[PDB]
RNA sequence: UAAGGAACUCGGCAAAAUGACCCCGUAACUUCGGGAGAAGGGGUGCUCUUUAGGGUUAACGCCCAGAAGAGCCGCAGUGAA
RNA sequence: AUGGAGAGUUUGAUCCUGGCUCAGGAUGAACGCUGGCGGCGUGCCUAAUACAUGCAAGUCGAGCGAACGUUAGCGGCGGACGGGUGAGUAACACGUGGAUAACCUACCUAUAAGACUGGGAUAACUUCGGGAAACCGUAGCUAAUACCGGAUAAUAUAGAAAGACACUUAUAGAUGGAUCCGCGCUGCAUUAGCUAGUUGGUAAGGUAACGGCUUACCAAGGCAACGAUGCAUAGCCGACCUGAGAGGGUGAUCGGCCACACUGGAACUGAGACACGGUCCAGACUCCUACGGGAGGCAGCAGUAGGGAAUCUUCCGCAAUGGGCGAAAGCCUGACGGAGCAACGCCG
RNA sequence: UACCUAAUCAGAAAGCCACGGCUAACUACGUGCCAGCAGCCGCGGUAAUACGUAGGUGGCAAGCGUUAUCCGGAAUUAUU
């Protein structure tokens, strides 16, 4: 037992250490064929670690402890 | 209470029953705890008491019996003879 | 304002007219509604005779009785054959099959049926047309 | 002290709501009526369906009055406001339930089919 | 025929005078009542022994509830 | 002025209804001004708390009433015109 | 690639695009009938058609009071489960996965467990005024492995009533549900738009869980085309035909699930519901009638009435397969089995 | 009381349809725009074996004509 790895993008960033991130998912027609896409939208506990508008996190599974944020991790992958 | 039910599914008028560690309360097709194999009594091929109780070991210990009145499908299954 | 469109036309089926208009009717006397449940064949009541003598490609004087069905429903039926039924405000099966080119009446009437069964005069048929008596 | 032009309200689910008294049946000169009296009436409000339709000329009886009848032994009974049955030929209910109190002049009257029906009868 | 108390009881257990349930629920009023006035029915958590003479000596509480209640008591001594 | 409510009469003639403020809500039609106070539905006494409206004012002293509660009395609170 | 693919239709014959009048099988079928015999199956398909019914399922002392293993009736114990019809959720409701720092996990049997500790007592028995039944009165009681919390183990580091020559804290063997996303879902031109704590913030609690549930506050044309937001409304699936394959269909079966129980609505001690025949409340219904009442499954079976070109008997048994009662034994069952049923296909 | 070669009594595959055809199918009478026939054809105002009776014929199978429901028909919002 251990947690995931949600890395993503933050495009919005709320006050009282909350903002939103961005994952991915693949999506694709069973009947037709065509390949599609989907992007997931999970907030994350952070403090000034991530920040927004290019700036990549990888947030981790934990304790939701909050109306959206279902996980919480300041680790980001990039800074814009 | 907790016996080896024999799951009755498959076609009409002709249920493929499978042994199983299911309850009394949940009669045919209820909940199966320790599934164990399947029990062929088509008399017509080999592999017929196909029964693989190898996770009902526990299952004897606190509440395992005959369900559906099976005391030669459970000879087959000798597992005891070592308390 | 802020009223723009995206998506566009796409293949639509082309436009049918469903036939034989007197299958598939059910008028509710509850909610007053067209109750479908896809019936080939409802009943009628026979209280009207026609005479359509002038036409086109017949070159004899035709007819047309016009009888009511259920759900309110009325068509120029008519009666194909020689039968003449002689009982009046009585139930007539409605015959499955519309006319061939035939201006007024668009359906027939199927003989019998809780009515007038017909005349024993033809016996080449002995299935439709009210048949009976087999010789021996 | 029903008299002509006097609406009332039906006591009953005969399809009416209410009726306007239109003739006091009893004699040449009848001024009023009360309990226990038969008048001719018309519907002036239905309801939704009933076997009574919108003006329609029918016979009732009256069953409560604003003005109470008198006892013999000197005892009164007034009610709230005034209603009626509309009844048949043979003194025979035209719908099938009674609604309120019902007044116990009707048993002298011949009306056992619409006194045993109302919910109370004093 | 056979009353049912042991399937689809939920309003089968919940149908009959609940004087019973009350007056344990009075008892169970001191919760925070005897925390905050130091009252010794909560004194010596060696027994709560609550277990070796208590739950089947005589015991009719709840379930998760009480085990909440049933976990400080009877271990912190 | 009991029951009833235009049954009176050439005809609701003459009575009788409605009416002040405050709040909500308002149709067809239209020469776009209107209709419109449309229709329709609520509220109003006295006492004590609060915390606040322009203030005579530092002031929310005091007072004009702004809200927000809590109470008391009668059959009835623009208790009359 | 076991490898589709007729015409007419237009001059007086014509080619050529185009659409079907028309060379076939299928037809949950009925049908006017000429329907020898039959194995097997479906049968109010027309009908969540209204309502007289036969009618849900009875019991138990190894633990207690008849005259005589339980015989006194309390206590363990399916009325919601067998079932019935599918109007009802255009969608995790089902079809379909890992799962759960969204998680509860009551529960069912074995061992610890020493039969411990506060106990009076309980229905029957029965002191019993009357009542058409439509209900108060006169009331003492007697039990039973019916049965009662604090100090000595479990998130600390503030054990009992009794089994034959039953048992209890801990828990196992076992066990039912809530959940994430990946999957099934109509179009309007004769409508072209919708959410405002729409979009994210953390704090009063408490349930399968975070919690935009409310908690203090939070934006402009923002949301939304991913027609969100309106409808369409249907029980969902495992399936059978099908172009020859390329295309296309995609549910009668028979089981899972999801429903429903005159109509709604609010609550009610024992172990997991809104209860196919417990409550209360109201509404329009059912019928007899002592003036008061009873109320309705027929949504369990088979029937009377409904209009069906178009569909099962008010028949026997628990053989058996069941499970629930129940030391065995006893005991339960229109669950289920067997007979009436029509050319319903029988091909011999 | 299946298939069954057994007692071996005599218990019956008829039928309805097109028949000039299209589409494997008819001769005599009776009809004669009267009626029939009547998907496609059309046949009826005289020589309609297309009509109705008799002898029939092609089909198939204990029967036959009928009604509403997918696909051969043919790509026909074209997607090959």
């Amino acid at each position: 037992n251990d947690r995931k790895v949600y890395v993503g993008k933050v495009v919005s960033d709320k006050m009282d250490k909350t903002i939103t991130v961005l994952v991915e998912t693949y999506k694709t027609h069973k009947l037709y064929g065509k390949r599609v896409k989907y992007s997931k939208k999970y907030k994350t506990h952070d403090e000034n670690n991530s920040a927004k508008l290019g700036d990549i996190v990888k947030i981790q599974e934990t304790r939701p402890l909050s109306a959206t944020k279902r996980f919480r991790l300041v680790e980001i992958v990039e800074e814009s | 209470a907790v016996k080896i039910r024999l799951t009755r599914l498959g076609s009409k008028r002709n249920p493929f029953y499978r042994i199983v560690v299911a309850d009394a309360r949940s009669p045919r097709d209820g909940r199966i705890i320790e599934q164990i194999g399947t029990y062929n009594p088509t008399s017509a091929n080999a592999p017929e008491i196909k029964v693989d109780e190898a996770l009902a070991l526990k299952w004897l210990n606190d509440g395992a019996k005959p369900t559906d009145t099976v005391h030669n499908i459970l000879s087959k299954e000798g597992i005891m003879k070592k308390f | 304002p802020t009223i723009n469109q995206l998506v566009r036309k796409p293949r639509q089926s082309k436009i049918k007219k469903s036939d034989s208009p007197a299958l598939n009717k059910g008028f509710n006397s509850k909610k007053k509604k067209f109750t479908d449940l896809n019936s080939p064949q409802k009943r009628g009541v026979c209280t009207r005779v026609g005479t359509m003598t002038p036409k086109k490609p017949n070159s004899a004087l035709r007819k047309y009785a016009r009888v009511r069905l259920s759900n309110n429903i009325e068509i120029n039926a008519y009666i194909p054959g020689i039968g003449h039924n002689l009982q009046e405000h009585s139930v007539v099966l409605v015959r499955g099959g519309r006319v061939k080119d035939l201006p007024g009446v668009r359906y027939h009437i199927v003989r019998g049926a809780l009515d007038t069964s017909g005349v024993d005069g033809r016996r080449q048929g002995r299935s439709l047309y009210g048949t009976k008596k087999p010789k021996n | 002290m029903i008299q002509q032009e006097t609406r009332l309200k039906v006591a009953d689910n005969s399809g009416a709501r209410e009726v306007l008294t239109i003739k006091v049946l009893g004699g040449s000169g009848r001024k009023t009526a009360n309990i226990g009296d038969v008048i001719v009436c018309t519907v002036k409000n239905a309801t939704p369906g009933g076997v009574v339709k919108k003006g329609d000329v029918v016979k009732a009886v009256i069953v409560r009055t604003k003005s109470g009848v008198r006892r013999n032994d000197g005892s009164y009974i007034k009610f709230d406001e005034n209603a009626c049955v509309i009844i048949r030929d043979d003194k025979g209910p035209r719908g099938t339930r009674i609604f309120g109190p019902v007044a116990r002049e009707l048993r002298e009257g011949n009306f056992m089919k619409i006194v045993s029906l109302a919910p109370e009868v004093l | 025929k056979s009353a049912i108390k042991r399937v689809k009881t939920t309003e089968k257990a919940e149908a009959r005078n609940i004087s019973q349930k009350s007056a344990m629920r009075t008892a169970v009023k001191n919760a925070k009542t005897a925390v905050s006035n130091n009252a010794d029915n909560k004194n010596e958590l060696v027994s709560l022994v609550k277990l070796v003479d208590k739950a089947a000596q005589s015991n009719l509480i709840h379930s998760n509830k009480a085990d909440r209640i049933k976990s400080q008591l009877m271990t912190a001594n």
